[PDB]
DNA sequence: CAAGACCAATCTTTACACTTGAGTATTAAAGTTACCTATAGCGCCAAGTGCGCAGTTTTT
DNA sequence: CAAGACCAATCTTTACACTTGAGTATTAAAGTTACCTATAGCGCCAAGTGCGCAGTTTTT
DNA sequence: CAAGACCAATCTTTACACTTGAGTATTAAAGTTACCTATAGCGCCAAGTGCGCAGTTTTT
C-alpha cells in the first residue's frame, strides 16, 4: 500500500506538539527564517544548519522517519538508503572490463523546488490544512524548504546538511535513476550511483565507454530536469580504476 | 563443484538473493511456495533462455526498477585441468578450450599464466541474464556457442513427484543417451543398418526384405541421433519396461545419473519436487537410505580405493521436501555433505533465503537425531526449555486454547550441549526462538557462608556481552554499567532468615528482572522461579488447596471388596476426632476405578472426608506461621527451590532447615500419604493442576477476556512469558506473513 | 443412500477451481423445500422485483430466452443459484487446505438442524502441506467440531446435540495423527492396514486413547511416529539409544535397520505398547 | 478493445458442458449499469424478498457466509448471476451445431442496441456435421 | 479374436505423436515367431557384434541393467524393438491424413501373406481435410 | 573531422583421448546434405512456324 | 550553450442518455477501499525500575 | 430310483510350413518358470540347557 499523509496524519503523528499552537489557532505554518539557520563555510561549500530547539528541526526529523522513509526508490541509489553503503555501489561493477565514472554538478543547489512538489504531491492528499489558506502539501514543503539569503534569485532551495535533503534528493532523482538505468542496460552496461556520483561498467570487450557518445547521451539525459556533468571528474579506464581509492 | 552461485535481482518474489556454498545435497524447506516455486521458475527460465528456447519473461518485483538480472557462476576449475592437459587432443577438448577458456587466457601474459597453472587456483565462468522493462533479454556473454557449451557441461533435470507419469519413461532415455559419451556418428546408420540387418536375419535378407517392404510401406522421418542412441540402448538391454511406483522411479533415477557421471566431465544439476508425496514415512527414510548407499559405494577417498571407485564430482542434488522424515534422514546420513535452506518472507514481502546449520560436531547428537528434532526446522517459534516440568505445563491443552497465539510455538528440551549444537544464533537462523531457563544456572547462593558465587555460563555470558572492551564508544553505556552491578554481584554477601529460608531485605525479582533486561538481546529469558514454584504462588494457593480437595472427593475410592462392613468396622475401631488419620488411611485409598457404594457407606465416607478437610485447613494454617512457609513448604516437597534456590535434596545433604524438613516428612508421612506418589516430579501433577484449575475458572466466569485476566492474575510469571512469546510470535509473524 | 450420503474428497487430483461438489453438498444438507414454491411464481416474483422498471429486465430476459434453447430447470440447479446467488460471494497447496477446511466446515455446520448423517473419506489430507498447516487443519476441524457440541456443561442457543458425520481420513504423515490423537481424545480410531499369510490384506485397530492425561500432553512428533513403524524395539535409556541407532553398526546389519527403537518409562510402555492395544506392529521390550 | 472484441469460437474442441463464453459474452455485451445498484442494497433487496421468513433465508445464508471464505463479488460474475438466475434455464455434433447456432444468434440479437461490435472468428463451423445439417445452420 | 482382429481408427482424436498402434500391429500381422531365438541368445548376440569392443557396449548396458530395475521383455516389445530399430526412421489435417495412409498402406500390403484378415473402422476419415485431400487419400 | 551501434548464413547435432579412472597451451568427422538447371521475347531459319540465346517517374 | 529519451502510482472495473432505435464540441459514481499508528535508546522520575519522546569511510 | 447343473489350475504368450504365393483328416517349443524347505512342543541327552522329530462342542 502506497503511503498518503493526510490532515490527521500531519495532525498526529507529525506535528505532535510542535506545531500545536499554529494548528489550534488555524495560523499558516511559517517559512524557515534566517534565524534558525546557521551558515558554515567548508571550503568552496556552504552548509546549512537548524537550531535543534526548533520546531522545524523536529517535524523534519519525524518527516524523515515516518514518511520520506517509506516512498519507494530505485534500486541503482546506493546513497542514504536502507541497507546501502559505498562497498554495494561498488560491486555490481566487478564483472565489467571497462569503467567509465561521472559526476553531477552541485547534485543539491541544482534540485529545484517544483521538481520536488511535483515528486512529493502523489504521496500526500489534496487537502487544506488551514481553512483556505495554506495547504497540507505547501506545509510539509514548508519543513523541508529553505531561502538561501545568499542566493535568494533561486528563492526555494534544498541545501546540504538538513534532516530532508539526501532523501528528498533520492526520491526526486528516482525518476533519473530509472532513466538512465533503462538507457544503460539497454546499451549492456552496468550502472550504478552513489549521491552524485554515477559509475558504468561495460563488461563486454567493446570502448562504448571511453566514446564521446556516452557521455553525450548521459548529459541529454540529465538536461531533462536540469542537471550538468562535472568534466573535471569525468574518468574512463579499462582493466582497472582507481575510484577514490578503493 | 558444479554451480557457485545464483543470483536474483528484482523478478518475481526476489528483491536481490544470492545463493552459494552449493552442498552435494542441498534441502530445501519452509513455508510453501513463499519463494520454493518461485526460484524452481527462476531457474528453469535461466535454462530455457540458455538453449534459445522461446519462454515468456519473468514479472519484476517492483516496477521502480528498469531490469531485473540473473547471474549463475559456473565452476569451470576440473573442465580447464581437462583440456589445459597435452594428452587429450581431442576435437571435444579443443572445441571446449577455443570457447570457453580462450578470450580469457589470451589476455594474460606469461608469468600470469605461470601463476595460474602452478597455484591450487579455482577457475570460475559468470553468465548474467538482463531482462530489460520492454521484455527485452541482453546477456553478459554475447557468443550462442558459450551459452549453448554451458548448458551441455552443466545440464538441469527437474523431476517432479506430484506430477510424475509411471509409464513415459522419456526423461530416462533422454538422460542416459547424454550422459554417457559414445561415439554413434562414426558408426554410419548406413553401415549399422546393414550390419544388424546382415545379423538379425534368419536367412541373410529375409528380415531385411521385411524391412524394406516396410520403409517403402512407411514415410519415416531420418533417424535423430538421440533417437538411435535410445534404441540401441534399450534394445541391448534385458528390459525396456518396468507411491511405491514413484518412489521406484525417482530412486532408478538418481541411480543411473550417479553411476553414470562418475566416467563423465558433465555434472548435472537435479531438482526434486517433492520427492516424499505419497510415501509412506519408511518408505522415504528408505530412498534417503539407498541415495546414500549409491553416493557412498561409488565414492573414492585416501582409505576407499580400487577398481570401482572414482573421484568423479557427483552431481548437485537439490529437493523441496515438507516431511520431517526426509530432512532426518538426510541429516543423519550425509553429514557434512548436505546443506538445508530455509524459505521466508521479508518485511516488503519479497523472499529471504537462510542457510541453517545441520552439520553437527557431536556424533552422539547425530545418531540420537530422531523425528522431533528434525521437526524444529519446520517451527515458526521455539521455546527452547530444560525439564519434563516445562514441556508439561507449555503444552497443555487447557492452557492453549485460551492462547491461541501460543499455539503456533513448538515447545522442545535441550540439554546445554544439544542447544550448542542445534539453536538457531550459532545457527544464524531466521526462526525466532527464546531459551527459558531458571535464575540458579548463573548464580548459587551458600548459606553456610551467606554467599553468591558465580556459575561459569554466567561469565560467558559476561564475555559475549563484552564486546565493546575493544571496540569505540556509543550509547552503549548503560549495559557496561549493569555489567559492572554484576560484577559487584560476586563481592556482596547477603544475610538470610529462618536459618536459610527466606532474604532479608533482598529482592532476586529484582535481580532477575536486570538480568532479562540485559539478555533479551541473546535471546536468553531467565525465569525468577522454577515452573513448579511458578504454579505454586501465594495467588493460587486457594485453588491449590481447592484441587486437593477434588482428589479427596471425587479421585479416592474404599479399599475393600465389602464396603458396608468395612466402614462399619474402622468406624467402630477408629474414633473420627482423636485417630482421623488412621482411619482415613484405612478407608480411603487412590484409585482410577470407583466402584458404587451404598447410600450410608457414601454418606459416612463424605463425613469422614468433610472432617478430614476440616482438620487438614486448621492443621495447615496452624502449623505454618504464614502463608509464605506453606508455600515453600508446598514447593519444597514438589521439588522445588526456596527463595535461596536450594532443594530438598540439597538441604539434606547440607543439613540445614532441619525443623523445616522435619514437618514436611511428618506432612507426607502422616497427612499428605495419598499426595506422596503424586509428589514427584514426573508424576504429571501439573496436568491436573492445571485442568482442574482453568475449569473452575471457566466454570466461575464466562468470558474469555475475562478469564485470560484471571489466569494472568493466577499465574502472573507463566502468563507472562506466555504472552510476551505471543506478542513476539504475532511481530515475527507480521515480519513473516505481515 | 439419502439418509446417509457418501462424500469423497482427494487432495491430490482435488480442483482449486471446480467447487460444484460444494454446491452439490450445500443444496442436499440443509432441506429446504423449493418445490412449493413455484419456478414460475419464483420467476415472476424475482422479475418484478430486480426489475429497474417493472419489465424491463423481464423484457430484456425474455429477449434472451426467446433467443437461447434452455434445457428445464432442475431443482437441485434452482437451489444453488438461490444459494450462491444470495451469498455475498461465489469466487473463493493452502489452497487444497482451504477447500478441504471449508467443507468440513459446512459439513459440521449444515449437519446440526438434519437428521442426514454423510461419511466423509478423505484421501491423503496432508499431501502437499507443511507439518504446521497440516496441524492447523486439524485443529480448525476440531474448533469446528466442540465449538458446535452440547453436553451436560456446554449448553445454549447454538449448540446441538445431533450427531456429527463420520470422518474416514487415509493419511501418510506423522503430524496429522498426532493432532488428531492429541485433539480428539476418546473420539477417534487408528486403523492398521496389513498383509496376511495368504497376501489378504489385513485390519486391526491401534490402541490411541490413553487415560494419562500427561501422555497426551507430552504426546509428540517422535511418538506419533511409532504408529508407522515396522518393528519397535522398547527400551529404557539413552545409552541404548545410543548403541541401536548407531550408523555404522547399522550399516553391516540392514535387517535392523528397519527397527525403530524408542525408549518407554513404564507408565509410557503400559499406556503405548502393542499388547494392551492387541495391534499387529511386532515388537520386544529389552530390559535388564 | 472494449469497442471492438474479438470472438473466437472453436468447433473441434468445443465444449458442450462449458457454456462459460456465453455468459462472458452476454454480461459484456448489453450495457447494464449494476455498478449503480448496490451489491449491498441488492443482497439486502434479495434476502428481503426470497425470504420465506423475513431472514430466515438470511439467517441461513449468513450461517453460511460465516462459514464459507469468499472473495468479494466480481461485476461480470454478479451479472452472470442475475442473467442466468431470471433465465428460465441455465442448461441447455448437433450439440455443437446448437452451440454454435445460440452463440450467433445471441450475438446478432444482443448487438442490435449496442455500439460494441464484436469480430467472431470460427474454426471449422462444419465439423462433425451432416452436410444438411451445415446448410441448415447457415 | 486373433484371426479376425479388429481395428479402430478415430481420426478427431487422433494422436499425431503416439504411434504405438502402428506396432502393436505390424508386429502382430506378419507372423514371425522370434519365440525360437532366445532373448538370452539374441542379447548375447547382439552384445557381440554392435559392440565396438567386444563387451564394452556389454559391460556399458551390464552396468545399466545392474542400476535399472525392468521388468522382463514381453514378446510384442522384442519384436517392436526388432522392427523399428531395423527401420531406417522411427519418427515419421494432412498429418492425420499420413498417419491413416500409411496404417491403410502398412494393413494392406502386411495382410497379404498372412491369413489374419482384420476388420478395420474409421470414424470421419475426412475430418479436417480439404476436399482434394480426402480425394487423393481415397 | 570522428565514433560506440560492424547483418545472417555458411548443414546440423553431438561430442573425451589414453591405457580405465584422473587430466595445467588453440574442432571437426559424419550422416545426411539430398537435391539443382540451363532458354520467356527476339533472332535464326525451315521462311511465318518452330527452336536457341521508342515512354513515365525515382536514384543520378 | 543545448536537446530527443520528461518514472510509477494515484482503488478498480465497467461502462449509452433519451423517449426505444438512431446519434455531428471535452468522466466518473460506486463497491469496495478496508484497513492504519503513535513511542526502540535516552531522559524524567517513582530514584535504579518503569514510562514518554565520542569513530570509520562515501557524497560534500 | 434318477437327472440337467460335472470346480479351477495345470507357466504363459504367440503363433504358417513349403519351395514365395496359395493350401481339402487331429499343439507345442521356449523364455522365463525362477524360485522352494526340512524341525514349534516333546523327547533325547550333554542331564536342566540345548538339538532333532488329561477338557468342551460339531461332524460321527
Amino acid at each position: 500500500k502506497m503511503i498518503l499523509v493526510d490532515k490527521v496524519f500531519y495532525e498526529k503523528i507529525l506535528s505532535v506538539e510542535s506545531f500545536k499552537e499554529n494548528i489550534i489557532t488555524q495560523s499558516a505554518i511559517p517559512k524557515i527564517s534566517n534565524k534558525e539557520v546557521r551558515l558554515i563555510s567548508s571550503g568552496s561549500k556552504i552548509f546549512y544548519a537548524i537550531n535543534n530547539t526548533s520546531p522545524h528541526s523536529h517535524v523534519q526529523l519525524r518527516l524523515n522517519r515516518f514518511f520520506l522513509s517509506h516512498i519507494p526508490l530505485n534500486s541503482a541509489a546506493k546513497a542514504f538508503v536502507r541497507g546501502g553503503s559505498y562497498l554495494k555501489y561498488l560491486e555490481p561493477h566487478i564483472y565489467g572490463s571497462s569503467y567509465c565514472r561521472l559526476d553531477i554538478s552541485s547534485f543539491f543547489n541544482n534540485i529545484s523546488f517544483d521538481d520536488v512538489k511535483q515528486s512529493l504531491s502523489p504521496y500526500i492528499k489534496d487537502e487544506y490544512l488551514i481553512g483556505t489558506e495554506q495547504k497540507l502539501i505547501d506545509a510539509i514543503l514548508n519543513s523541508v524548504g529553505y531561502e538561501s539569503p545568499i542566493r535568494k534569485d533561486k528563492g526555494m532551495i534544498i541545501p546540504m546538511g538538513f534532516r530532508t535533503s539526501p532523501a528528498i534528493s533520492n526520491i526526486v532523482f528516482r525518476k533519473m535513476d530509472l532513466l538512465i538505468q533503462d538507457f544503460c542496460a539497454k546499451k549492456g552496461v552496468i550502472y550504478s550511483r552513489y549521491a552524485d556520483d554515477m559509475l558504468f561498467s561495460n563488461p563486454r570487450e567493446s570502448k562504448l565507454l571511453m566514446s564521446d557518445y556516452f557521455i553525450d547521451e548521459i548529459s541529454s539525459l540529465l538536461s531533462i530536469m536540469g542537471f550538468n556533468i562535472n568534466q573535471s571528474k569525468y574518468i574512463s579506464r579499462e582493466k582497472e580504476i582507481s575510484i577514490n581509492g578503493y | 563443484m558444479t554451480i557457485e552461485s545464483i543470483r536474483v535481482k528484482n523478478l518475481l518474489s526476489f528483491d536481490d538473493v544470492i545463493l552459494r556454498d552449493f552442498r552435494d545435497i542441498n534441502c530445501i524447506i519452509g513455508r510453501n511456495n513463499v519463494g520454493k516455486s518461485n526460484l524452481l521458475k527462476v531457474i528453469r527460465y535461466f535454462y530455457a533462455k540458455l538453449e534459445n528456447k522461446k519462454v515468456i519473461p519473468l514479472d519484476f518485483h517492483t516496477n521502480y526498477n528498469a531490469v531485473g538480472e540473473i547471474t549463475f557462476t559456473f565452476d569451470t576449475t576440473r573442465i580447464k585441468k581437462i583440456v589445459t592437459s597435452r594428452k587429450n587432443n581431442g576435437r571435444f577438448h579443443k572445441h571446449i578450450y577455443n570457447t570457453l577458456f580462450k578470450s580469457s587466457s589470451v589476455k594474460l601474459n606469461f608469468e600470469e599464466l605461470i601463476a595460474r597453472k602452478n597455484s591450487t587456483n579455482k577457475s570460475f565462468f559468470s553468465l548474467t541474464l538482463t531482462i530489460c522493462k520492454d521484455d527485452s533479454v541482453m546477456w553478459s556473454v554475447d557468443d550462442p556457442k558459450v551459452r549453448s557449451l554451458l548448458a551441455t557441461l552443466y545440464p538441469f533435470l527437474y523431476i517432479e513427484t506430484r506430477h510424475i507419469d509411471l509409464y513415459d519413461w522419456n526423461p530416462i532415455w533422454k538422460l542416459i543417451s547424454n550422459l554417457n559419451s559414445f561415439n554413434f556418428d562414426d558408426v554410419d546408420h548406413d553401415e549399422l543398418v546393414n550390419f544388424l540387418d546382415e545379423k538379425i536375419s534368419s536367412r541373410k535378407g529375409d528380415y531385411k526384405k521385411y524391412i524394406d517392404r516396410v520403409v517403402s510401406v512407411i514415410d519415416t522421418k531420418p533417424y535423430t541421433y538421440k533417437e538411435k542412441v535410445i534404441n540401441y540402448i534399450k534394445v541391448a538391454i534385458k528390459g525396456d519396461s518396468f507411491g511405491t511406483n514413484s518412489n521406484k522411479f525417482l530412486e532408478t533415477l538418481l541411480h543411473l545419473l550417479i553411476t553414470l557421471t562418475r566416467t563423465e566431465f558433465i555434472s548435472p544439476i537435479v531438482y526434486i519436487d517433492e520427492p516424499e508425496v505419497g510415501l509412506h514415512p519408511k518408505l522415504a527414510e528408505s530412498f534417503v537410505s539407498n541415495l546414500n548407499k549409491i553416493y557412498s559405494k561409488f565414492k573414492k577417498t585416501s582409505e576407499l580405493s580400487g577398481p570401482g571407485r572414482y573421484k568423479t564430482p557427483y552431481p548437485n542434488i537439490f529437493y523441496s521436501t515438507h516431511s520431517p522424515s526426509i530432512l532426518k534422514q538426510t541429516i543423519k546420513l550425509f553429514g557434512k555433505d548436505q546443506q538445508v535452506l530455509h524459505f521466508s518472507k521479508k518485511k516488503d514481502g519479497s523472499t529471504r533465503v537462510n542457510k541453517i546449520n545441520s552439520t553437527y560436531s557431536d556424533e552422539r547428537f547425530l545418531n540420537i537425531f530422531s523425528d522431533n528434532e528434525a521437526r524444529l526446522f519446520f517451527s515458526e517459534y521455539i521455546v527452547f526449555v530444560e525439564g519434563a516440568t516445562e514441556l508439561e505445563l507449555f503444552r497443555n491443552l487447557s492452557l492453549l486454547n485460551l492462547y491461541p497465539a501460543f499455539s503456533l510455538a513448538d515447545i522442545y528440551d535441550a540439554n546445554e550441549v544439544i542447544l550448542a549444537n542445534i539453536n538457531p544464533g550459532y545457527s544464524k537462523a531466521s526462526i525466532p526462538f527464546v531459551i527459558i531457563k531458571d535464575i540458579d544456572t548463573l548464580i548459587d547462593y551458600s548459606i553456610k557462608t551467606e554467599k553468591f558465587s558465580l556459575r561459569p555460563l554466567f561469565e560467558k555470558m559476561i564475555k559475549e556481552l563484552t564486546k565493546e572492551f575493544d571496540y569505540y564508544d556509543t550509547g552503549f553505556g548503560r549495559v557496561r554499567k549493569e555489567i559492572d552491578l554484576f560484577s559487584d554481584i560476586q563481592s556482596s554477601t547477603k544475610k538470610h532468615m529462618d536459618s536459610g529460608l527466606f532474604f532479608k531485605r533482598f529482592s532476586l525479582h529484582n535481580l532477575s528482572s536486570r538480568i532479562n533486561k540485559v539478555s533479551r538481546k541473546l535471546n536468553r529469558y531467565f525465569m525468577t522461579t522454577t515452573i513448579e514454584g511458578a504454579l505454586i504462588n501465594e495467588q493460587s494457593l486457594p485453588y491449590f488447596f481447592n484441587w486437593i480437595g477434588d482428589v479427596i472427593l471425587t479421585q479416592m475410592t474404599i479399599n475393600n471388596p465389602n464396603p458396608d462392613k468395612f466402614i462399619e468396622a474402622m468406624r467402630r475401631r477408629y474414633n473420627i476426632k482423636s485417630q482421623v488419620v488412621p482411619l482415613f488411611k484405612s478407608v480411603f485409598c487412590i484409585g482410577l476405578n470407583h466402584p458404587v457404594y451404598s447410600s450410608a457407606v457414601d454418606k459416612q465416607a463424605l463425613r469422614i472426608k468433610l472432617s478430614f478437610l476440616n482438620y487438614l485447613k486448621r492443621k495447615v494454617y496452624s502449623d505454618f506461621n504464614n502463608e509464605k512457609e506453606i508455600v515453600l513448604a508446598l514447593r519444597l516437597a514438589f521439588g522445588g527451590k526456596t527463595e535461596t534456590q536450594y532443594t530438598l535434596d540439597k538441604l539434606r545433604k547440607d543439613g540445614e532447615a532441619e525443623l523445616f524438613r522435619e514437618k514436611i516428612k511428618n506432612y507426607k508421612n502422616n497427612e499428605l500419604f495419598f499426595l506422596e506418589p503424586q509428589m514427584t516430579k514426573t508424576s504429571g501433577w501439573v496436568t491436573t493442576f492445571l485442568n482442574y484449575t482453568i475449569e473452575k475458572i471457566t466454570s466461575e466466569e464466562s468470558d474469555d477476556d475475562r478469564i485470560r485476566q484471571k489466569l494472568s492474575f493466577i499465574f502472573p510469571e507463566i502468563i507472562s512469558i506466555i504472552e510476551q512469546a505471543s506478542s513476539s510470535i504475532e511481530a515475527e509473524e507480521s515480519s513473516l506473513t505481515g
